[PDB]
C-alpha cells in the first residue's frame, strides 16, 4: 500500500544485490561505481515525492514525510560520501571491496528506513539493522587486533543498548493496550505514571547510544581508533543521523509531549556532553580518538536544539545536522589521506605538512575551523543558528557552555592547524620527511571541503529546505 | 479453584523455578560448558511458559531457533575455544562485582515497583486458539515493512559473518 | 619593580590558571575511558536508575 | 486462561517419556556389577596408550556449518504461518514471500560460492 | 497465573541478563547474557499479548522478529569472538583494553 515512499530505499536494495553479485561472479570488480550511481539514483528519486504529494503513510508502519526525506537523504549523502573514501583505503588492505559495500549499502538502507519508521517493530528492525553492519564494519579489518577488540567491545555495548531499548518497547506497547503504532500509542496514554517514565528513560538509553550522549559514549573513542577510518567516517555522520532522526520520530510523536521531563534528561546529557567531549578532547594525541572525543561534544551541541523545540531550535538542529556532514566527510578524508600516503599515524606526525603537500592542509584546517566555528565557513552558521534559537527560548544557561565550550574547542582544533603549518625543514616530523610524490578521494575531498567553506554564506537556499523539514515535527 | 486452573498454576511456578536457577548456572557456574546446556535449559523451560500463554507458534518457533540453533552454535563456539582457562585473578574485581550486584538489585526491584504499581487493561476476553494463521496474516498486512527488511537482515549477517570468520 | 613583577606573577597566573586546569581537567578524566566494555555497560546502567530517580 | 486445545497430553506425555530413560537407566542401576575401577576406567585408544597432549586441531569447519544453518532455520521460521496461511492472501503475499525466498537464495549462493 | 507474575518474572531474569553481562570473564558468557535479556524481553511481550491484546496477537509476532534478530546477532557476535581469539588467542574480558 502506497509503496512510492518506498523506491528510495529498494532502489539502494538493489544495489546491495548487484553489487555482490557482481563480486561472486568477477571477484575483481568496479562496484564503487554502480554504488555510488545507486545512491545518486536513490537520491535522486526523493524530488518527485518531496513536494509533489501531501504526507503518505505506507502502512501506518511507515511515513514519508519532509522530515523523513530529509534525513533519508542525509544518510545516503553520507554513505556516498563513504564510498569514495573507502576505496583506496579497503583495497591497499588485504581485502575485498564489495564484501565491504554490500554491509555498507545495508546500514545505509537501514539508516534510511529508521528514519521515516512509525512502529514499535519496525523501528526495532530498522535499529539492530543498522546495528548489526555497523558491528561488522567495525571488525572489518580483521588482521589488526585492535579492529577487532573495537568491533567485540562496540557489540557488546550496542546489543546491551539494544536489549534496554527492546524492554522500553515491550513496556510502551503493554502500557497503551496494543497498538504497536507510534501515534496510537500517544492517543493511549496521556499521563505521566511510572510505567511511562521508566520506557521514557529505557527509550532513551538506545538513543543516546547511537548519538552518543554522555554516560552513554564511552564506546566511540575505542570504536573510532579501531575501525576503519571511512567506515568512522561513515559511523559520525550516518549514525548520528539515524539517531536524530529517530529520536525526533519518537520522543515527540510516540512520548505524549504532555511527558516532556526528556526535555530535562537531554539538558543534562547535553550539559555533560558539551563538558566532557570537549574538555578530553584537549589532551589526545591521535587525529581519529580526538575526532571522537569532538563527536562527542559536537552531538552535546545538536541535542540544544531539540531540548527547547520551538520550530526554530529543531531548525538549527536540523541544519548544524547536515552542515556536520560536510565538516566531518571533509575532516576524514584529509584524514585518510594522510593515514595513506605514509603517516598511518598520529597528530604528532602532522608537523611540518605546509612543504610537502599544500593541498591537504588546505583541505583539513578548513574543516578543522568549521568545526571550530570560524567566520564565513559552514560551521559558524550553524553554531550562531544553534546558540540563538537556544536564547530565543530561554535556555540562558545552555548557550552560555556551549559558547565556552566552542572556545576550549578552538583550542585543540587550531592546535593541528598548528602542526601543519608551522614548521621549517628541521621540525617536519618523520613521517614528512620522507613524505612521497585515489581520484575518487580527491574528487571527493575538494567536493567536502568547497561545500563546507560556501554553506555558510550561500545559507539561505538550505534554510527553507530545513523550514519546511521542520513543518512536519508535532508541537 | 479448579482441576485445569491448579496444574496452570503448578506449571507456571514449576518452569519459573527452571528458569530461576537455570539462568543463575548460566551466569554464576565456573564451567562454561555447563552453563552452555544449562542455557538450552533456560530456553526451553521458556518455551513452556510460552506455550503456557496460548502463544504455540512462538514457543515452537523458539525450540527450533535458541535451543536447536543458537545453543548449538554457542557450543561448537566453546568448543573453538578452549585454552584450560588461565585466569588469574585481577585486583579491581570486587569494585565492578559489587557496582552489577547494586546496580541490578536496584533496577529489579524499581521494575517490581513499576509493575505492581501500574493498572494495566486486563480486557477479560479469551484470545484466540488459531495463534500462527493470524501470525501469517500480520506478516503480509501489516508487519510487511520487517517481514522484507529482515530478509537483507539475515543476508548481511552471513555476509558479515563468514567475512569475520573466514580463514584466510 | 612591584607592578611589573605583579603583572608578571598575579594577573598573569590568574588568566593561565584558568587554562592549566582545563588542561588537567582534560588529562585526568580521559582516564574515564577505562578500556573496560564491561566498565562501559556499568556507567550505561548507572545513567538508568538515576534518570529514572530524577 | 488457557484455550490451546491438545495440551494436557504434551505435559503428561513428557512427564512419562522423560521417565523412560530415568527408569531403564536405574534398573540397571540396581541389578548390574559394581565398579571395576582400576584399568577398565581409562580411554580407548585402539589398545595403546593416549599420545599427550591430547587437543583437536581447531577448525572453523564446523562453525560456519552452523551460522549458514542458524541463517535457514531462521527462514523457515519466517515461511511457516506464510504457507498455512496461504488460503487468505492469495495474491500480492505470493509476490512478497518470493522476494524473501530470492534473498535468501541469494545468501545462499554466497555461501556455497567461498 | 497472573500478568504481575510473568512481568516480574521477565524483570528478574532480566536482572540476572545483566549481571551476567557485567560480571562474567569469559567471552562466550557475556553473548548468552545477552540472549538472557532478549528471552526476559520476549517474555515481556508474549505476556502483554495473551492479556491485553489477545484478539489481534502483535506481540507475538514482535517476538518471532526478535528471536530472529537474536539469532542473527548471535551468529555475528561468535564471529566477532572468533575473529579476536585468532589473534589474541584468548577470551578473557580483562585483557581486551587498549587503553590506560
Ligand atoms: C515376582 C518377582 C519378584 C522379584 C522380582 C525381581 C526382578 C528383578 C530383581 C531380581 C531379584 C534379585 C534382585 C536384586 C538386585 C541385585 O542385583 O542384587 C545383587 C545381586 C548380585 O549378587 C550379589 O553380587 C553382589 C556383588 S555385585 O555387585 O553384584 O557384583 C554381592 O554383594 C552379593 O553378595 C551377591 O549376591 O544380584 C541379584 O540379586 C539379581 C541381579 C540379577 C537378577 C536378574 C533377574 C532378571 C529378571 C529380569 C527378567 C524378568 C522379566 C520381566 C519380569 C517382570
Ligand atoms: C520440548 C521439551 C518440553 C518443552 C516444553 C515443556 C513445558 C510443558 C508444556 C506445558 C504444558 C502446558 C499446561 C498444560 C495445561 C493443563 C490444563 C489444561 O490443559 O486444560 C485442559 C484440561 O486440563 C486437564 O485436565 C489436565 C490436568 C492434568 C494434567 C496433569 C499431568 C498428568 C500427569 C500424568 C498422569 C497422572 C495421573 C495419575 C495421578 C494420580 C483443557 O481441556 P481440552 O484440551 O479438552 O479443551 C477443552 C476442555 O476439555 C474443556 O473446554
Amino acid at each position: 500500500g502506497t509503496i512510492l515512499p518506498e523506491t528510495i530505499l529498494i532502489v539502494t536494495l538493489l544495489v546491495v544485490l548487484l553489487a555482490d553479485l557482481i563480486q561472486g561472479r568477477q571477484a575483481d570488480r568496479w562496484t564503487p561505481y554502480f554504488a555510488i550511481v545507486g545512491l545518486g539514483g536513490a537520491i535522486a528519486t526523493m524530488i518527485p515525492l518531496w513536494t509533489q504529494p501531501a504526507t503518505i503513510s505506507f502502512f501506518g508502519s511507515f511515513i514519508s514525510d519532509h522530515l523523513s526525506l530529509f534525513f533519508r537523504g542525509l544518510i545516503a549523502l553520507s554513505a556516498l560520501g563513504t564510498i569514495l573514501m573507502s576505496i583506496r583505503y579497503v583495497e591497499q588492505t588485504g581485502s575485498s571491496l564489495g564484501e565491504f559495500m554490500t554491509i555498507l549499502l545495508t546500514a545505509t538502507v537501514g539508516g534510511m528506513f529508521i528514519a521515516g519508521a512509525q512502529e514499535l517493530v519496525f523501528i526495532f528492525v530498522a535499529l539492530e539493522t543498522l546495528s548489526i553492519a555497523s558491528y561488522l564494519l567495525t571488525g572489518y579489518t580483521k588482521r589488526d587486533s585492535r579492529s577487532n577488540e573495537a568491533a567485540l567491545k562496540y557489540l557488546l555495548i550496542g546489543a546491551a543498548s539494544s536489549a534496554i531499548f527492546l524492554y522500553g518497547s515491550s513496556l510502551l506497547y503493554g502500557l497503551s493496550g496494543g497498538h504497536t503504532q507510534l501515534p496510537a500509542i500517544a492517543q493511549a496514554l496521556s499521563s505521566e505514571s511510572l510505567g511511562l517514565v521508566v520506557a521514557l528513560v529505557f527509550v532513551i538509553a538506545g538513543i543516546s547510544f547511537k548519538i552518543s550522549a554522555v554516560p552513554f559514549h564511552q564506546w566511540t573513542p575505542d570504536v573510532y581508533e579501531g575501525a576503519p577510518t571511512p567506515v568512522v567516517a561513515f559511523l559520525s555522520v550516518g549514525s548520528k543521523a539515524a539517531g536524530f532522526a529517530l529520536a525526533i520520530r519518537f520522543l515527540t510523536l510516540a512520548f505524549p509531549s504532555v511527558t516532556d521531563q526528556w526535555q530535562l534528561i537531554f539538558t543534562v546529557l547535553a550539559i555533560l556532553s558539551m563538558i566532557l567531549g570537549n574538555v578530553v578532547a584537549l589532551a589526545q594525541t591521535s587525529m581519529k580518538r580526538m575526532l571522537a572525543y569532538s563527536s562527542i561534544g559536537q552531538a552535546g551541541f545538536v541535542m540544544i536544539g531539540f531540548v527547547v523545540g520551538t520550530e526554530a531550535g529543531y531548525a538549527s538542529m536540523l541544519f548544524y545536522l547536515l552542515v556536520y556532514l560536510f565538516m566531518n566527510l571533509g575532516a576524514f578524508t584529509c584524514v585518510i589521506l594522510f593515514s595513506l600516503r605514509t603517516g598511518t599515524d598520529q597528530i604528532s606526525e602532522y608537523a611540518g605538512l605546509y612543504q610537502k603537500d599544500p593541498l591537504l592542509t588546505l583541505g583539513l584546517s578548513l574543516c578543522l575551523l568549521s568545526l571550530g566555528g570560524i567566520p564565513p565557513l559552514a560551521g559558524f552558521f550553524g553554531k550562531i543558528y544553534l546558540f540563538w534559537a537556544g536564547w530565543q527560548a530561554g535556555a540562558y544557561g545552555l548557550v552560555l557552555l556551549g559558547l565556552l565550550t566552542s572556545v576550549i574547542s578552538i583550542y585543540y582544533y587550531i592546535r593541528v592547524v598548528k602542526m601543519m603549518v608551522v614548521k621549517e625543514p628541521q621540525e617536519m616530523s618523520e613521517a614528512v620527511r620522507n613524505y612521497p610524490e585515489l581520484r575518487p578521494l580527491q574528487v571527493g575531498l575538494v567536493m567536502t571541503v568547497i561545500a563546507t567553506s560556501l554553506a555558510g554564506i550561500l545559507a539561505n537556499p538550505l534554510f527553507n529546505l530545513v523550514n519546511t523539514a521542520v513543518w512536519d515535527v508535532p508541537q | 479453584m479448579d482441576l485445569a486452573t491448579l496444574t496452570q498454576t503448578i506449571t507456571f511456578f514449576a518452569l519459573a523455578a527452571a528458569v530461576i536457577i537455570a539462568a543463575l548456572g548460566v551466569v554464576l557456574l565456573d564451567n562454561v560448558v555447563y552453563s552452555a546446556f544449562l542455557l538450552g535449559g533456560v530456553f526451553l523451560s521458556i518455551a513452556g511458559l510460552y506455550i503456557l500463554m496460548n502463544a504455540d507458534f512462538v514457543s515452537a518457533a523458539q525450540i527450533l531457533i535458541y535451543v536447536g540453533a543458537v545453543n548449538v552454535l554457542i557450543l561448537f563456539a566453546i568448543m573453538l575455544v578452549n585454552k584450560r582457562e588461565t585466569y588469574t585473578p585481577v585486583p579491581g574485581r570486587w569494585l565492578r562485582q559489587g557496582g552489577a550486584a547494586v546496580v541490578s538489585l536496584g533496577v529489579f526491584a524499581l521494575l517490581t515497583k513499576m509493575i505492581l504499581q501500574t493498572p494495566w487493561q486486563l480486557s477479560s476476553v479469551p484470545p484466540t486458539p488459531d495463534s500462527i494463521t493470524t501470525i501469517g496474516q500480520h506478516f503480509f498486512s501489516d508487519f510487511l515493512l520487517p517481514f522484507e527488511l529482515a530478509s537483507v537482515l539475515l543476508l548481511m549477517a552471513l555476509i558479515g559473518a563468514v567475512v569475520l570468520a573466514r580463514r584466510e | 619593580r612591584i607592578t611589573a613583577w605583579f603583572d608578571r606573577t598575579f594577573v598573569d597566573g590568574t588568566g593561565n590558571a584558568f587554562g592549566v586546569v582545563t588542561l588537567l581537567g582534560g588529562d585526568r578524566l580521559k582516564y574515564s575511558t577505562t578500556g573496560q566494555s564491561q566498565a562501559y555497560i556499568l556507567t550505561i546502567l548507572m545513567g538508568i536508575a538515576i534518570l529514572v530517580i530524577a | 486462561v488457557f484455550v490451546l486445545s491438545g495440551y494436557e497430553y504434551f505435559l503428561g506425555f513428557l512427564i512419562i517419556c522423560s521417565l523412560v530413560p530415568v527408569l531403564a537407566l536405574a534398573a540397571s542401576a540396581l541389578l548390574r556389577p559394581k565398579s571395576g575401577r582400576m584399568i577398565r576406567l581409562t580411554t580407548y585408544e585402539s589398545g595403546m596408550e593416549p599420545i599427550g597432549g591430547a587437543w583437536i586441531q581447531f577448525n572453523v569447519r564446523y562453525y560456519m556449518f552452523a551460522l549458514v544453518f542458524v541463517i535457514f532455520d531462521v527462514e523457515t521460521v519466517f515461511l511457516y504461518p506464510w504457507a498455512v496461511a496461504f488460503h487468505q492472501l492469495g495474491l500480492l503475499a505470493f509476490i512478497e514471500a518470493l522476494i524473501f525466498i530470492a534473498i535468501l537464495v541469494v545468501a545462499l549462493v554466497y555461501a556455497w560460492r567461498k | 497465573m497472573q500478568l504481575t507474575y510473568v512481568l516480574i518474572l521477565a524483570a528478574l531474569l532480566f536482572c540476572i541478563g545483566i549481571y551476567g553481562l557485567v560480571t562474567s570473564r569469559n567471552a562466550v558468557r557475556v553473548l548468552m547474557s545477552i540472549e538472557l535479556l532478549l528471552n526476559a524481553v520476549n517474555l515481556n511481550l508474549i505476556g502483554f499479548a495473551n492479556y491485553l491484546d489477545g484478539q489481534q496477537i502483535k506481540g507475538q509476532v514482535f517476538a518471532v522478529f526478535v528471536i530472529t534478530v537474536a539469532a542473527a546477532e548471535a551468529a555475528v557476535g561468535l564471529a566477532i569472538i572468533l575473529a579476536i581469539y585468532r589473534n589474541r588467542d584468548t577470551v578473557d574480558m580483562e585483557k581486551f583494553n587498549l587503553l590506560k
